[PDB]
């Protein structure tokens, strides 16, 4: 395959994580830098996983 | 084509897209000799991204 089946699911399961901690960032009024921090370091597991 | 090697983790990534859209305009031809090469960095971007 051209794409890992394995980093494909692990990275639709920091799709679903993702989501849950900006929910929780946004009811825990949390500024916007830090969020695309913990964002930023989530893709960057993303990518290390791939 | 030469190696690139691109995560697509940043929106930034997205200069090297910009990269080939500009290689289908000043350079039709050898892109179109080395398209497909191209687009073996093109499924990484658009897997990643959509």
């Amino acid at each position: 395959t051209v794409t890992n089946e394995f980093a494909s699911r692990f990275r639709t399961i920091v799709a679903t994580l993702a989501n849950v901690v900006n929910e929780r960032a946004v009811q825990d009024d949390m500024q916007k830098a830090t969020r695309s921090c913990t964002k930023q370091w989530l893709r960057h597991l993303e990518t290390q996983f791939d | 084509l030469k190696k690139i090697a691109e995560s697509f983790e940043d929106p930034s990534s997205i200069v090297v897209v910009l990269e080939f859209i500009l290689f289908a305009l000043f350079f039709p031809t050898e892109f179109n000799r080395i398209k497909g090469d191209i687009q073996n960095v093109l499924l990484l971007f658009f897997s990643r991204w959509y």
